[PDB]
RNA sequence: AUCUGCUUUCUCA
RNA sequence: AACUGAGAAAGC
């Protein structure tokens, strides 16, 4: 992993983001971050921002359809709809297993 | 320096030259043609 | 060649072996592999070249063009082997073929040899623009010293070295971007931009950079010169007999001329204290001193730093007193104050009871470190308050830890828990508190833990900070925040006009440490500045030199022959406490071996140097009694009134005197009747023989009980091992 | 104030 | 069928 993100950033030229991240971007030649909560989604993208702040962009999901995009708007929101669903789906059947 | 890792040595060399190959594609290094023998070479590996 | 690699990855993978080989090892296990070797190794390398040169074709040649111009024979002369054999075999070749490559072979290419190359180029460069001075045949004592053994511009710890030659060398596949990373971006980039136009082996250029980088220490015996430059000329510089005075080429940092010449001051200052006048001897000593290449003087004036030695040789000479301190990052200017230096069993943290420097009574300072400055003032073991100016906040970090650590705080020394060792080891002593500055300035937040809050100010300027270099609600205890010429005694005392000594020569550190450069004395009486082992030899040897005329003065003369110019260098290494009575005694035993007719020539030579000193006789005005004298430095330097010593041993038979591992002989300066004569007579002053050990006066009397008795009261006194005898007052 | 990557040779144990 | 530990040196 550390390997593909010091390739890509010399490749690009942007300077290597300090944490490994979840998947790059060659449209947006940047870097995406996933975070996959449970409560408010603007909460966790404000506590990533805090320690990251500039450093990539982020987007956070939640079970309860709550998310969190970077400032860039790129996917459309058809594939955002389909990971909500999912998440929503995982989420039922947890809770209907007393998995939750 | 010594390489670390739990995964196997094919893995890894499989995963570098892919990564290898995309970035000379990206970067003109490596011809359109000469990127498509280099992923089928490294699907079939 | 990616797509060349991928095809070999296929192909190795079309081999069942290598495939299994592949997909089994993991990329630690790879490391494994790598070594793997079925034959083991011969283990006579020496005898295996030298059988091997004596054979047609030992080299491997490297199958390509190049190998293809060495001709198969050259004027009947097969350099290399046939080609008959090409199937998986390989080829060889005659060193023969290696001459004939260097005789006509293709002209090559040398800047990659110039670049790789260039620490040892650099070492040339050092050399040959290098003046070497007179060679001195003396004595010289060697410490081993853990010193570095070639000079670097940066140096980086092992790991930061490592981290940077990787991302220099391997940006993809360096791993984790870590404060190395960071910290040397500018280094990083520059070398990445300088050998971008380069072909030369990745390993190859990385043991280049940590060569330039890595720096390697190894302890090796040292006498006055430790800098690398230095070091890398050990093998020429001396000896344990002589010594080579050696300028070595290039630029030197400030740093170790500023060492150096705080250790020629506390030098010149020791060896003046003992001299009558000590301020005209010190003058003269300062002026024909030379730091490495430049005059001691020259490198007074143009440092802005040193110590009491710097200030009052300073004085001496005419130079304005810098009075600054440094203490590793921390650079101070004592701004007022007074304190003597004592040893205290301080208790650290972690239960350890160590001897400590300390020193007491308020003193300010001016202090500065990066780019922050401050005020600190302290007293015995205690930071009264330290008015830190707004900075950086690692700069101010550095800053207030550094005043905790000098301020030689109480909660400093229990805030240490964890991994600290104060000796080296080799058992030598390593200096305390800078020890304590290194761990406090990377596990701070135990210091910060143990030192307390307390309110921060709310007067009009001053806002207090926290651990966070912020203006926080609490300060830290003592700590606030601000956004805002001397004479010289003759006992080289500096005191102002107003008539309060400032610094004396007592206040000069007693630590005799090596001079990071060469210091050079430009003077007859060099030696006089030399170690305690070299002091007394050399004392020794001109005692033996002037044994005729030293001898017939003590037979003729009363008290003329005490003072001399050897001894008085001598007695600089004999302590100031302890001076006056070793005078008495050594005295009183050569008046009363003169008196009678008992004369041992090797306890006369043993006693003169020592009767230099003002006697400090006894409050009853008789002599001390003493086993040993002790020298000061190292704990084997002593001489042994009855005994041989490390420093002086003599020997009967062969009338040979041992003196610091150097035998002189006495014969031709003896009398044929010494060697029947009684060594009781020449053991305790004021003490004859009077007969063999005799049983009814008791056991041997020791010192204590020695000098409590009467006049004309017997006693049996041990000369040493097997040779009892009995003394009389 | 200097201490906080392996292989081979030689010595020592 | 050339081991163990330590030290120094050299090479990669
Ligand atoms: O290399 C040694 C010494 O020569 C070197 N050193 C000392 N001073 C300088 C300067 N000014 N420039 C360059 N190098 C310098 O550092 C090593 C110190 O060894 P040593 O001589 O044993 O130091 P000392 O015996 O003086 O004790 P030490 O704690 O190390 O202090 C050295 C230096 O700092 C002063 N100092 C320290 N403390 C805690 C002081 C204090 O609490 N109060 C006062 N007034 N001074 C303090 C020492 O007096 C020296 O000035
Ligand atoms: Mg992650």
């Amino acid at each position: 992993a550390w390997m593909v993100q010091r390739s890509l950033a010399q490749e690009h030229g942007i300077e290597t983001p300090k944490y490994l991240a979840d998947l790059f971007d060659y449209k947006t030649k940047r870097f995406i971050e996933v975070g996959i909560t449970k409560g408010l989604a603007d909460d966790y993208f404000w506590k990533k921002k805090e320690k990251l702040g500039n450093s990539m962009e982020l987007m956070i999901f939640s079970y309860n359809q709550d998310y969190s995009l970077s400032n860039e708007s790129s996917l459309d929101e058809e594939g955002k709809g389909r990971v909500l669903s999912r998440l929503t789906e995982l989420q039922a059947e947890l809770s209907l297993k007393n998995l939750w | 320096r010594k390489p670390v890792g739990q995964h196997s040595m094919l893995e890894a060399m499989a995963h570098r030259l892919r990564m290898d190959a995309r970035l000379d594609y990206e970067s003109g290094r490596m011809s359109k043609d000469d990127f498509e023998k280099a992923m089928a070479h490294l699907g079939e590996i | 060649m990616t797509l060349a690699k991928i095809e070999l990855l296929k192909q190795l993978l079309r081999d069942n072996e290598a495939k299994t080989v592949l997909k089994q090892t993991t990329v630690d296990q790879y490391n494994i592999i790598r070594k793997f070797n079925t034959s083991r190794i011969e283990k006579n390398p020496s005898l295996r070249m030298k059988w091997a040169m004596c054979s047609n074709f030992p080299l491997a040649l490297t199958k390509g063009d190049m190998a293809n111009r060495i001709p198969l024979e050259y004027k009947g002369i097969q350099l290399k082997t046939n080609a008959e054999d090409i199937g998986t075999k390989g080829q060889m070749c005659s060193i023969a073929a290696v001459t004939w490559w260097n005789t006509y072979g293709p002209i090559g290419d040398t800047e990659g040899f110039e670049r790789v190359y260039e620490s040892f180029f650099l070492r040339k460069m050092r050399l040959d623009n290098a003046t070497w001075g007179r060679i001195t045949f003396g004595p010289v004592e060697r410490v081993r010293k853990r010193v570095l053994l070639n000079p670097l511009t940066k140096e980086m710890p092992p790991d930061e070295a490592s981290n940077v030659i990787m991302e220099i060398l391997f940006p993809k596949e360096a791993g984790i971007p870590r404060e190395s990373t960071w910290i040397h971006r500018e280094l990083i980039k520059e070398k990445r931009e300088k050998l971008k136009g380069t072909m030369i082996t990745p390993i190859v250029l990385a043991y280049m950079l940590e060569r330039e980088l890595v720096a390697r220490r190894r302890f090796l015996p040292v006498a006055g010169a430790t800098s690398a430059e230095f070091i890398e000329m050990l093998h020429c510089l001396q000896g344990e007999n002589w010594r080579q005075i050696y300028h070595p080429g290039g630029n030197k940092l400030t740093e170790s001329r500023s060492q150096s010449m705080i250790v020629a001051c506390r030098k010149i200052i020791r060896r003046s204290i003992v001299a009558s006048n000590p301020l005209e001897l010190a003058v003269e000593i300062a002026n024909k001193t030379v730091i490495d290449t430049e005059p001691l003087k020259s490198c007074l004036a143009a440092i802005d730093g040193g110590d009491v030695a710097c200030d009052i040789i300073r004085a001496a000479l005419g130079l304005k007193i810098r009075q600054r301190q440094r203490f590793g990052r921390l650079e101070l200017k004592r701004i007022s104050g007074r304190g003597f230096k004592n040893d205290e069993e301080i208790l650290i943290g972690n239960g350890t009871i160590q001897k400590i420097g300390i020193w007491d009574g308020e003193e300010e300072f001016h202090v500065r470190c990066g780019e922050c400055r401050g005020i600190l003032k302290k007293s015995k073991m205690k930071l009264e308050k330290l008015l830190i100016n707004s900075a950086k906040k690692e700069d101010m970090r550095d800053l207030i830890i550094l005043c905790m650590v000098f301020s030689q705080d109480t909660r400093m020394f229990q805030g240490v828990r964890g991994e600290i060792n104060f000796l080296n080891r080799a058992g030598q002593l390593l200096s305390p508190m800078y020890q304590l500055q290194r761990y406090f300035l990377n596990r701070s937040n135990d210091l910060f833990d143990q030192w307390g809050y307390e309110e921060s100010p709310k007067a009009s300027e001053l806002h207090g900070i926290n651990e966070s270099m912020n203006a926080s609600d609490y300060t830290l205890k003592g700590v606030v925040v601000t956004r805002n010429k001397v004479s010289i005694t003759k006992n080289l005392s500096l005191i102002k006009r107003t008539g309060e000594v400032i610094m004396g020569a007592n206040d000069v550190s007693e630590l005799e440490s090596q001079a990071q450069l060469m210091i050079t004395y430009d003077t007859p009486k060099m030696w006089e500045m030399g170690t305690t082992k070299e002091l007394v030899q050399n004392t020794y040897q001109w005692v033996l030199k002037n044994l005729v005329t030293l001898k017939a003065q003590f037979l003729l003369g009363k008290e003329d022959m005490f003072q001399w110019d050897a001894f008085e260098a001598f007695e600089s290494i004999i302590p100031q406490k302890m001076a006056g009575q070793y005078s008495g005694f050594a005295r009183a035993v050569l008046k009363q071996m003169r008196d009678q007719e008992v004369m041992k020539t090797d306890q006369f030579i043993k006693l003169l140097p020592f009767c230099f000193s003002p006697p400090k006789l006894r409050s009853n005005g008789e002599p001390y009694q003493f086993l040993k004298l002790v020298l000061k430095g190292g704990g084997e330097n002593f001489i042994e009134v009855r005994k041989g010593s490390p420093l002086f041993s003599y020997n009967p038979q062969t009338e040979v005197l041992t003196i610091c591992g150097r035998m002189m002989s006495l014969k031709g300066k003896i009398e044929d009747e010494e060697r029947n004569r009684s060594m009781g007579n020449a053991v305790l002053a004021g003490f004859l023989v009077s007969g063999k050990y005799d049983p009814d006066l008791g056991d041997f009397k020791t010192i204590e009980e020695l000098e409590k008795l009467k006049p004309g009261e017997k006693a049996n006194i041990l000369l040493y091992q097997g040779k009892p005898v009995k003394v009389v007052k």
